[PDB]
């Protein structure tokens, strides 16, 4: 019942995805400053 | 002025309430009264019938 | 000079209310009509024209008053007060239901007296007369729904009467016997209305957030000056936006502000064409084809059916009290029911 | 083969929509 | 079809009156 | 009766601080 | 730039595709076009759709003997109620289209479209430096159409009561809440038609000034290259002097109006109906005076009457 | 059934995803001020 | 002067924009306000005990504090019967005393107390970007809502206990023992579908659960007070939100829009939670308590059932909608199948057939306007209007970062140097 | 001459004595006077 | 019914609920007084 | 005697009768 997976294998496609997308935004992540800024937004990108 | 406004607006008022309170709009404008929408002869909707003869017609079934 | 032009130079004053020639007919008929409006939802009955109570006399309230329209034993008279009806008498004038007919005309021509004054102040100040025209749209609306419609039915009896509760039967009553929904004429009329208020929304939008920055304060209402010769908001930015949101956008401010002007005066007269369509029972009420695989398939059902069924119920029920000169008498097993389908 | 009909009107429509979007006379400053 | 084309000609009445009484102001003020 | 004249103590009770105030010429 | 990502982001959220994509595009695409494809193949192929669950079909579509008024994608079947319904929920195709599945597709895939719009919009104002409340306007149609479609199957119970997704289906929808509810009594739709009526009146006189105030640079259109009229023809203090606010009235109005009348759906869907003034005068016997609610109420009955289709 | 239903998880999960990091790729940065 | 557009920017009916930059001020605005809904609480707890009838039930009176009231325990007895309203009127005095003491605090704090904190305070004075004190602020008051759902708990388990309608021959109080602490219970109701038959967390049918969960709530809160008193934000929480005052509102509207919204549904639809003995049967429950004693009659002195999609038996007709209803009157005439005849024939109970004719007598969606009714509207309504707030305030403290709330520059407008599409 | 035709003429009168001369009376006396 | 010693207070406690409305006005009112400055 | 006056008592004077008469009307049995 939890987000509807009946059967295991939905939980591949679920899980695989938005790993592999967050291993493409780690490499944005880790190309910029990560310092802190004191303002209302990051102007540094 | 300010004070001939203190004196007609309440008059008018007063004027208009007793419009009503003794009955004076009922008689004016055919409105019936709570007590006289039914006659005993008639216990129907009254409606006229023919245009021409509307006066006579609303004459005889306001006349109870 | 000569007494028109002193009477012309009179009218023409710059007071707190423009007069002009056009008020002698719209001032008089206007007031007349609104205070007969109010006079027959304080006072005036509709019983012995629709066996109902409508004033505030009777205990209605701003919902449920309205001035009845008259008797079906009228026709299309005028109801002249000192008519052959009334024959002078003002309280069998109210009764019959003559206020109704005062009121209709009378307001016909305070519509007709404002937009004469539309087309003279708008020849006065100078500037064409667009006015006038888009006002063109709801004098339509009035002559075909309370008095071309009537004159196409039996009596003034099926005009709407003037109120609330009224105006709602009188909706009803048309879908009822109609089937106006299904009127192509009035499907425009409704997209015109529709996309006149989306139109005024993302105009009113649009505008208010691509204003330019001029001034200091978070507040922009400030930053527009009365005599500005400059726009006070971005045409290339909103182009931009909705060029890339929506697909299309306008590029000629004068364009945008006449098709503002042109789909709710459009729309409004092609439900004057369907209404005046309906005056005659020249209606599209059915479509033939359906009926004919309705009535050869007893398992074809469609929502049109549906809807068809659901007039046929609201004719049947409401005729009874709606129509009351037609003294009409339905026992309960002809009345039409779902369970009874 | 009223349907026909419809279809056809139907995606003339979008059609007629489609190249209002992409084929729309290019916005330029005068 | 004549009640249709005598409110469409009302309409056109009011345009046609509005265009020959305003004529100077056409092109705009 | 006692619900008007509650209600209207109580409705006189706001305003009242500002009049008080507008009187003592406080910050307002 | 620096990275596959960054580039994926400066492509999704680029001001030079002839239409913006942006992040709420990435879902807002899929979806509508996934809405739009389902409704034109139902539109023209569905089977008929047994709405009331009694094993009686309507049929909607136009290969079934509609045309493109009767036409319309039948709501989802009573059984179902508001049970959620996906085509791997059903135990083949035909059952799925039999109970009016791609009705509950469309409905959750335009929803989740137009909410994308509604963050699109936003998005683009802010990539092109504008203030962002174009998205507040068009939250109000976005409403109504979450309330005509997902929050009134909510609240009574089964998407069979949403809006049919037609012409006929949706005059057959309006009768229904009439006579179900008494909408036209209730305060919010008066508020809505006002907001409409208004927002008609004001695009038509904000039309007509700006199109009669036309300054002579010249068709009139090409003249433009990419209040005291108003003070006489009423009192002179009602008058719009500032165009910002004039506008942001322009905005306002007809915005609150479908606002309130969404609002009064969502509040009939739980059984908050209108007004009801039947039997409101009585004589002295007791004898019951009709008004025009009693006339309304009796065409509102003749509706009902003739929708229980049983007991 | 399956089949259908796994294609559009997979399809659902990667459009979420995209959206969501997409948004969290510095988005406030992506206007026209930004220096 | 601060208190005029001219030294602010912002007109009168923007005025409280003006209280951004200024803390002491929103401080006692703030304390203000909950002052006036504490005083709001006192005063219709007050208001609805001034007008309770002991013979009328609690839902036909138009009452929604006193089931709020009744829910936890206080002055409730077996079947739901009120035996004293005095716990009530208790609560209506403590709340609306309370309310003086915070009115007094807002005002001092926004009149005559100082308009900065940080220049007078410096362990109360924040920036509205200073990320860490915010964090402070937003662990010490989730470790107070922690604090708060714990002493629910308490309240559940020690101090008399909670109402529960699935106690045997109707609710009773009962002293929650043992609550499900067991944490796949809790994430499969967090995870669970929204739609019919699943409900999501609407769908809580026992008070062990909720006892539970709140356990669950008040732990986690108090250890992600302590860790944002205790941290600061990551560099993906930094690059990704605007760091204002008007950012953290648009997250809190956007957060009770969505609270809202599950409210009005748990109004509508949770019978354990918001007891029907208190708060009137919901819709589904009116319908099938219609149909079951219709049943009932047939039965005394088969028509009345029918097969649910899944196969189950189920009550017929219009109720057939209704089917994942489960009322405490209904459920000991229920079985592995679905309804069983036999049962419903022999185990039924007078108390069953009496809550089930009293339900279908005052029914929401129809057989008076049900508390539920009210509850459901008007917390709907708060999403809505509270969705748009969020809107609103994000776009703008977007526009507001970025420099761009206030209009376009002309001097170096953006569409002007981008290339024509 | 029918009770109608009288009605007529009478109508015809008030128009004219009621709304028609009053009304243009006081546009002449106070345009005159101004 | 409010217990029996409180019963006498009634008019007030049937006036209190609606307070928060008339804190709204109020804040117009200065407002107005101020000149909505 | 302006026609801002006579405008103003022509919207006035039955106004306020209007007001009386409806006034009156609420305190009928009914
Ligand atoms: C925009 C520009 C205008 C701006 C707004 C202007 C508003 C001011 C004017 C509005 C009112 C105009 C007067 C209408 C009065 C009328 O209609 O009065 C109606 C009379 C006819 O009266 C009717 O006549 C009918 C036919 O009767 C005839 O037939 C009967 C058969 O049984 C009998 O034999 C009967 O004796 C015999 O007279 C019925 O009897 C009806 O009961 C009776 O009411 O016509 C007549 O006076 C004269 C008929 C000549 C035509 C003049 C009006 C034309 C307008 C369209 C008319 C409707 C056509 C269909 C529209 C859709
Ligand atoms: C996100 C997706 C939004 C749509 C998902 C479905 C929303 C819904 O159907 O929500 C309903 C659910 C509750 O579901 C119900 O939950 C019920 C739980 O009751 C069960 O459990 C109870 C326990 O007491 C009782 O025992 C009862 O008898 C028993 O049946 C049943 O399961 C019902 O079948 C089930 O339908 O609420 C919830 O989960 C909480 C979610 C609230 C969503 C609010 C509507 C969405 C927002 C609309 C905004 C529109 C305006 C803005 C436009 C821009
Ligand atoms: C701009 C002014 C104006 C206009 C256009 C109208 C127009 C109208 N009125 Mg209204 N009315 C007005 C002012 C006006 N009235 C005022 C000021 C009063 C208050 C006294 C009234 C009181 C009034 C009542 C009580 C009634 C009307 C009615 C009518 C209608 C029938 C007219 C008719 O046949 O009368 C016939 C008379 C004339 C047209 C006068 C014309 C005089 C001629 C042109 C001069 C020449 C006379 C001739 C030489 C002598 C022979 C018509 C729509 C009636 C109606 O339809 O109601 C249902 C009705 O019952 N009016
Ligand atoms: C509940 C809502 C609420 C709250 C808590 C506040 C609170 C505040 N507003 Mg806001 N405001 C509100 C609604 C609210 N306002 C609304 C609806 C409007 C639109 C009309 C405004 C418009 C507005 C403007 C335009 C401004 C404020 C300002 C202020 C601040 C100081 C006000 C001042 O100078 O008082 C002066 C008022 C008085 C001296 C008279 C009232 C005296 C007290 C408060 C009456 C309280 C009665 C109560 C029963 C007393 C209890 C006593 C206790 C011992 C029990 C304060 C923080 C100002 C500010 O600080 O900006 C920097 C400012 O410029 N507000
Ligand atoms: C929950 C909201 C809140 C917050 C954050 C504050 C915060 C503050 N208040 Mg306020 N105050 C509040 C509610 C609040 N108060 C209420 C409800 C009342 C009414 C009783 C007051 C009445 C009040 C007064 C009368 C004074 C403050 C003062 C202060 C400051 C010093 C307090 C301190 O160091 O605590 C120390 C810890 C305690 C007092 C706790 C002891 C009891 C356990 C501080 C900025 C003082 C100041 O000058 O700042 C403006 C001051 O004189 N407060
Ligand atoms: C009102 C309470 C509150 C608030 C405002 C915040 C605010 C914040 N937290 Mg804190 N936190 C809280 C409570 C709170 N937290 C509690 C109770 C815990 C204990 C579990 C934590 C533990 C915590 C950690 C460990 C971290 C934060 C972080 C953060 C920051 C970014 C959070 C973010 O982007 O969300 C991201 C949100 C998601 C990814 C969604 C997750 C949703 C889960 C899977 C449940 C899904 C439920 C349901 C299926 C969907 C929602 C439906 C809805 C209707 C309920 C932000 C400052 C981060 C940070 O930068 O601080 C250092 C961080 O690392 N928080
Ligand atoms: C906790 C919630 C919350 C908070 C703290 C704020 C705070 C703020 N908002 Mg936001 N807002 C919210 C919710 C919130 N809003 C919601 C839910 C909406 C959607 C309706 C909005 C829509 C909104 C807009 C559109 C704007 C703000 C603005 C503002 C600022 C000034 C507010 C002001 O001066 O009020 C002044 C108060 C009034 C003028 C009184 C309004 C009275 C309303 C219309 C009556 C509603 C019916 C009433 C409750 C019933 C009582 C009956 C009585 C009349 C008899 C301030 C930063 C303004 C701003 O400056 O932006 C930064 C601005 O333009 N907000
Ligand atoms: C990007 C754009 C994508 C466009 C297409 C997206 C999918 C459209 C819907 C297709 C569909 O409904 O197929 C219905 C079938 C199941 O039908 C069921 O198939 C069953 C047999 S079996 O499961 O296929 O072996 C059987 O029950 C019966 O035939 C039928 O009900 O679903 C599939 O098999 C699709 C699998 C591949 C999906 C590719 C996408
Ligand atoms: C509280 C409330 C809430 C919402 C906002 C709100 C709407 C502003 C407010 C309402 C306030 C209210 C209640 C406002 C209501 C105000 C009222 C009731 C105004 C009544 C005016 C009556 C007039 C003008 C009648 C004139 C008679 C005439 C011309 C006679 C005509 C004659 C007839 C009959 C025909 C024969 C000939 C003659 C003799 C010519
Ligand atoms: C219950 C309780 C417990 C026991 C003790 C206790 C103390 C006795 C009591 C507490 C009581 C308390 C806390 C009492 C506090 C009571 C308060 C705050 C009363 C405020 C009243 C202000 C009003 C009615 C303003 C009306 C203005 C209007 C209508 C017009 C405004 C207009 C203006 C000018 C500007 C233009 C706009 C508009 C809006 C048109
Ligand atoms: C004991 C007892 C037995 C039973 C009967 C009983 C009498 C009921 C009971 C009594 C209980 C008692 C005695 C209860 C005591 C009740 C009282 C006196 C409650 C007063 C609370 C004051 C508040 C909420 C004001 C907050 C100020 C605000 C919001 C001002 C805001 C403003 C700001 C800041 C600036 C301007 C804008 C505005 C908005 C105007
Ligand atoms: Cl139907
Ligand atoms: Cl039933
Ligand atoms: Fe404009
Ligand atoms: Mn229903
Ligand atoms: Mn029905």
């Amino acid at each position: 019942e939890a987000l509807g997976v009946d059967d295991g294998r939905l939980l591949v496609p679920l899980v695989l995805i938005p790993v592999f997308v967050a291993l493409l935004y780690g490499n944005f992540a880790s190309t910029q400053d990560n310092e802190d800024f004191f303002d209302t937004y990051d102007q540094r990108r | 002025y300010w004070i001939i406004h203190s004196i007609t607006i309440p008059a008018l008022f007063v004027a208009g309430w007793l419009f009503v309170s003794t009955g004076l709009a009922y008689d004016i404008f055919g409105t019936p009264r709570p007590n006289e929408y039914f006659t005993q002869e008639r216990q129907q909707v009254p409606l006229v019938n023919d245009r021409f003869s509307a006066k006579q017609e609303l004459e005889d079934l306001t006349k109870g | 000079r000569g007494w028109f032009d002193l009477a012309d130079d009179w009218l023409k004053r710059d007071r707190f209310v423009f007069v002009g020639w056009s008020g002698l007919l719209l001032f008089p008929t206007s007031y007349l009509s609104i205070g007969g409006w109010f006079t027959g939802t304080t006072f005036v009955t509709s019983w012995y024209t629709h066996g109902l109570a409508s004033s505030y006399l009777e205990g209605c309230n701003f919902f449920t008053a309205a001035v009845s329209t008259p008797a079906n034993s009228m026709g299309h008279s005028l109801l002249l007060l000192w008519g052959p009806e009334a024959q002078g008498d003002f309280t069998r004038w109210c009764q019959i239901g003559g206020l109704w007919a005062f009121c209709a005309l009378h307001g016909s021509f305070g519509l007709i007296g404002f937009c004469l004054r539309q087309f003279e102040i708008a020849r006065l100040v100078g500037i064409r007369p667009y006015n006038a025209i888009a006002f063109s749209g709801p004098i339509a609306i009035f002559v075909s729904v309370f008095l071309m419609y009537p004159l196409g039915q039996a009596s003034w009896f099926f005009a709407p009467s003037l109120g609330v509760a009224a105006i709602f039967r009188f909706l009803l009553f048309i879908q009822g016997f109609h089937n106006f929904t299904l009127n192509p004429f009035h499907m425009m009329g409704v997209a015109g209305i529709l996309g006149a208020a989306l139109l005024c929304a993302i105009h009113g939008a649009t505008v208010q957030n691509t204003i330019f920055e001029d001034g200091d304060a978070a507040n922009t209402f400030r930053a527009f000056t009365p005599t500005q010769a400059e726009e006070t908001y971005s045409m290339v930015t909103a182009n931009r936006f909705w060029s890339q949101i929506f697909g299309v956008a306008f590029s000629n401010k004068r364009w945008l502000h006449f098709f503002m002007l042109f789909v709710p005066l459009a729309g409004l007269w092609t439900s004057a064409i369907g209404i005046v369509g309906l005056a005659l029972n020249l209606r599209a009420y059915d479509f033939v084809s359906q009926e004919l695989r309705a009535a050869e398939d007893p398992e074809f059902e469609t929502f049109y059916t549906k809807n068809i069924l659901l007039n046929e119920g609201i004719r049947s029920w409401m005729a009874a009290q709606d129509q009351p000169h037609e003294n009409f008498i339905f026992p309960e097993e002809v009345l039409p029911r779902g369970n009874a389908l | 083969m009223e349907t026909l009909v419809y279809t056809f009107l139907l995606i003339g429509t979008l059609g007629v929509l489609f190249f209002a979007v992409f084929f729309r006379d290019p916005p330029r400053i005068a | 079809g004549h009640a249709n084309f005598a409110l469409l000609f009302f309409l056109g009445h009011l345009w046609h009156g509005s265009r020959t009484l305003f004529r100077d102001v056409f092109s705009g003020i | 009766v006692a619900q008007l004249i509650s209600l209207f103590l109580i409705l006189t009770s706001g305003p009242a601080i500002i009049v008080l105030i507008a009187l003592r010429r406080g910050n307002l | 730039s620096a990275s596959l990502w960054e580039r994926f982001c400066s492509w999704i959220t680029s001001t030079e595709n002839r239409l913006y994509i942006g992040w709420f595009g990435v879902l807002m695409i899929p979806t509508l076009l996934t809405a739009t494809t389902v409704y034109i193949i139902a539109f023209i192929a569905a089977p008929p759709v047994d709405i009331d669950g009694i094993r009686e079909p309507v049929a909607g579509s136009l290969l079934y003997g509609n045309n493109i008024i009767s036409g319309a994608v039948i709501p989802s079947s009573a059984s179902i109620g508001i049970h959620f319904y996906p085509i791997w929920e059903a135990a083949s195709l035909d059952e799925w289209l039999y109970n009016g599945g791609p009705y509950q597709l469309i409905v959750d895939h335009f929803l989740l479209g137009v909410c994308g719009w509604i963050g699109r919009e936003w998005e683009f104002s802010y990539r092109l430096g504008m203030r962002p409340w174009i998205s507040v306007a068009f939250t109000a149609p976005v409403a109504a159409a979450s309330a005509v479609f997902l929050v009134y199957p909510i609240g009574q119970g089964s998407f069979s009561d949403g809006m049919p997704l037609g012409i006929s289906g949706t005059f057959n929808f309006m009768l229904v809440f009439q006579a179900e509810h008494n909408i036209l009594m209730h305060p919010f739709h008066q508020l809505g038609v006002a907001g409409v009526f208004g927002g008609s009146l004001f695009s038509a006189m904000h039309g007509s000034l700006v199109t009669s105030s036309l300054i002579r640079e010249t068709s009139a259109n090409y003249g433009y290259k990419f209040h005291g009229y108003f003070g006489r023809l009423i009192f002179q203090y009602a008058s719009f002097n500032n165009s910002r606010a004039l506008h942001f009235f322009l905005g306002l109005w007809p915005v609150v109006g479908i606002w309130f009348t969404a609002l009064g759906i969502m509040t009939m869907a739980f059984n908050l109906n209108g007004f009801n003034f039947n039997q409101s005068v009585v004589d002295s016997q007791g004898r019951v005076i009709n008004t025009w609610a009693d006339i309304l109420n009796r065409a509102n009955l003749g509706m009902e009457v003739m929708h229980e289709r049983n007991a | 059934m399956f089949t259908l239903k796994i294609v559009v998880y997979t399809t659902v999960t990667l459009f979420v995803s995209l959206f969501t990091f997409g948004f969290l790729s510095n988005d406030a940065s992506r206007n026209p001020n930004r220096k | 002067a601060g208190r005029d557009i001219e030294s602010t920017g912002f007109a009168w009916w923007s005025g409280n924009s003006r209280l951004i930059n200024v803390s002491g001020k929103l401080l006692g605005a703030h304390v203000a306000h909950a002052g006036l809904m504490v005083f709001w609480c006192g005063a219709m707890t007050l208001f609805e005990v001034a007008h309770y009838i002991p013979e009328k039930p609690l839902y036909e009176q138009g009452l929604i504090l006193l089931p709020h009231l009744a829910s936890l325990g206080w002055g409730v007895g077996p079947g739901g019967e009120i035996v004293d309203i005095y716990p009530y009127f208790v609560v209506g005095i403590l709340h609306i005393i309370s309310s003086a003491v915070l009115g007094f605090g807002g005002v001092y704090h926004s009149l005559i107390g100082p308009d900065t904190l940080e220049e007078s305070f410096p362990a109360f004075g924040y920036d509205w970007r200073d990320k860490n004190k915010i964090t402070t602020i937003l662990g010490i008051h989730l470790v107070i809502l922690g604090f708060g759902a714990l002493l629910l708990v308490v309240k559940a388990m020690y101090l008399g206990g909670l109402y529960d309608t699935w106690a045997p021959g109707g609710g009773d109080v009962r002293i929650i023992d043992n609550p499900t602490l067991n944490p796949a219970v809790i994430i499969g109701y967090v995870l669970k579908s929204p739609w019919g038959g699943d409900g999501w967390i609407c769908s809580v049918n026992n008070m062990e659960d909720i006892v539970g969960g709140h356990i669950w709530i008040g732990f986690t809160c108090i250890a992600g007070g302590f860790w944002h008193i205790l941290t600061k934000p990551f560099a993906w929480a930094r690059r990704a939100y605007v760091w204002s005052g008007e950012a953290y509102l648009s997250y809190s509207l956007v957060a009770v829009s969505l609270m809202g919204f599950i409210a009005s549904q748990y109004s509508w639809y949770n019978n354990t939670a918001y007891p029907s003995e208190f708060y009137g049967p919901t819709g589904p429950e009116a319908s099938q308590s219609q149909a079951f004693t219709f049943l009932v009659r047939d039965q005394r002195l088969g028509k009345y059932l029918m097969r649910s999609p899944s196969g189950e038996i189920i009550l017929g007709g219009e109720t057939q909608r209704f089917w994942d209803l489960r009322a405490p009157w209904i459920e000991p005439l229920r079985g592995p199948n679905g309804l069983d005849l036999n049962k419903i024939k022999n185990d039924i109970q007078p108390w069953q057939e009496r809550r089930a004719a009293e339900y279908m007598t005052h029914a929401p969606l129809g057989s008076f306007v049900s508390p539920r009714s009210w509850l459901t509207c008007a917390h709907f309504l708060l999403g809505f209007v509270f969705y748009i707030g969020h809107l609103w305030h994000a776009g703008r403290a977007r526009a507001a970062a970025a420099g761009f709330e206030k209009g376009i520059n002309r001097e170096n407008e953006p569409v002007l140097s981008l290339r024509p599409i | 001459m029918t009770p109608s035709f009288s009605a007529f003429i009478n109508s015809l009168l008030a128009g004219l004595f009621i709304v028609i001369i009053p009304i243009g009376t006081a546009l002449l006396i106070v345009s005159q006077s101004d | 019914k409010l217990p029996e010693a409180y019963a006498v207070f009634k008019p007030i406690i049937d006036v209190a609920p609606v307070i928060p409305v008339f804190f709204l006005l109020l804040a117009f009112v200065w407002q107005a007084a101020v000149g909505f400055r | 005697f302006t026609f801002r006056w006579l405008a103003i008592h022509g919207l006035a004077v039955p106004t306020v009768f209007f007001l009386g008469a409806i006034t009156s009307m609420q305190f009928i049995q009914r």
